[PDB]
């Protein structure tokens, strides 16, 4: 097995940046870079030499089973995720982002469409849009009782112009179910907020 | 140029097998050795084995062993990588791939652009879209639930709204059907008089949907 750490690193742009990848010999190294939804780039082989192409702000280093790749200066087209690999082995990876300052989510709430109640089915949509970092937790409560397991969230990769992510929820039930609870809430936890924000309506 | 080219996406019920094809040109076929590697969603890359054309020899790894079969036609200069007894988890876009050079195997300079499997006992069905409304920025949007398989594609005022656009990826629910919002964000004083549609096509049940986005 090989390993990269960290799996994913906040850089700015201009800075020097190393990405560390472990290995284990009982029988060199390349690395790639890769885009979402590209297939990878070769941009290192032979544990040090560049792909045709590749800018020389990036080098490979390695020695015994401690693999570097060093970018000397980041660039915007750098951010992506890199893999190291050795013969039939990869490793997990490291995704770069950009570091920007912390941004708090903007936090809305949605309550089920007529459409969608008419359907049978209720979906509570709470949306958190443009905070950094990632991290953040959504709690569902419903007439106060804190939920879960009724849920799930999804969020988006780092936007090109801000930098910020934005995440949903969304809190699904039945149609009876929805209609015997008055209080839906979103409770939103976030490094850039002094303390849990919440929005709610009633039905 | 050296270039591989993959068939198309793939859907299989469990235990059922799929067959993924990589047309190999510009480059003399047999020459080089052709490699598959997988990425399931969110995942790193996974080796599967390597066929020689030259005369069809092949080795994979143990984890895939038993259940994975490359073939080649030499004559179509395509690869061919066959998985067998299919699992939700063998849920991933597959690539094959070319190593550099003939001396050195395993650097790989060329990739085909991947071919997405899903494995899914989940019936193809087309989402239905429900208006998120908004309550000086409002947000408003559109749930796309209940569909299967992936992709949607969701645009806002047939392609003219595009800033403050948020489409999140889809989750899995425990239906085995897919579902996904897509939000926007917009002056509010804007909310009684511009129209907001979102434009939702699913191609593999052939939906295409606009709702409406009213306060």
């Amino acid at each position: 097995v090989m390993s990269q750490s960290p799996s994913s690193l906040a850089v700015s742009l201009g800075e020097r940046i190393t990405l560390s990848c472990k290995s284990s010999l009982t029988l060199y190294l390349a690395w790639y870079q890769q885009k979402p939804g590209q297939s990878p780039k070769l941009l290192i082989y032979s544990t040090s030499t560049r792909e045709s192409g590749v800018p020389d702000r990036f080098t490979g280093s390695g020695s015994g089973t401690d693999f570097t790749l060093t970018i000397s200066s980041v660039k915007a087209e750098d951010l992506a995720v890199y893999y190291c690999q050795q013969y039939e082995y990869f490793g997990g990876g490291t995704k770069l982002e950009i570091k920007r300052t912390v941004a708090a989510p903007s936090v809305f709430i949605f309550p089920p469409s007529d459409e969608q109640l008419k359907s049978g089915t209720a979906s509570v949509v709470c949306l958190l849009n443009n905070f950094y970092p990632r991290e953040a937790k959504v709690q569902w409560k419903v007439d106060n009782a804190l939920q879960s397991g009724n849920s799930q969230e999804s969020v988006t990769e780092q936007d090109s112009k801000d930098s910020t992510y934005s995440l949903s929820s969304t809190l699904t039930l039945s149609k009876a179910d929805y209609e015997k609870h008055k209080v839906y809430a979103c409770e939103v936890t976030h490094q850039g907020l002094s303390s849990p924000v919440t929005k709610s309506f009633n039905r | 140029q050296v270039q591989l080219v993959q068939s198309g996406p793939e859907v299989k019920e469990p235990g059922a097998s799929v067959r993924v094809s990589c047309k190999a040109t510009g480059y003399t076929f047999t020459d080089h050795f052709i490699h598959w590697v997988r990425q399931a969603p969110g995942q790193g890359l996974d080796w599967m084995g390597w066929i020689n054309p030259f005369r069809g020899g092949t080795n994979y790894p143990q984890k895939f062993q038993g259940r994975v079969t490359m073939t080649r036609d030499t004559s179509f200069t395509t690869a061919y990588m066959e998985l067998n007894r299919l699992r939700s988890d063998d849920t991933a876009v597959y690539f094959c791939a070319r190593g550099k050079n003939s001396d050195y195997n395993w650097d790989f300079q060329h990739w085909g652009q991947g071919t997405l499997v899903t494995v899914s006992s989940a019936s193809t069905k087309g989402p239905s879209v429900f208006p998120l409304a908004p309550s000086g920025t409002a947000a408003l949007g559109c749930l796309v639930k209940d569909y299967f398989p992936e992709p949607v594609t969701v645009s806002w005022n047939s392609g003219a709204l595009t800033s403050g656009v948020h489409t999140f990826p889809a989750v899995l629910q425990s239906s085995g059907l897919y579902s996904l919002s897509s939000v926007v964000t917009v002056p509010s004083s804007s909310l009684g008089t511009q129209t907001y549609i979102c434009n939702v096509n699913h191609k593999p049940s052939n939906t295409k949907v606009d709702k409406r986005v009213e306060p």
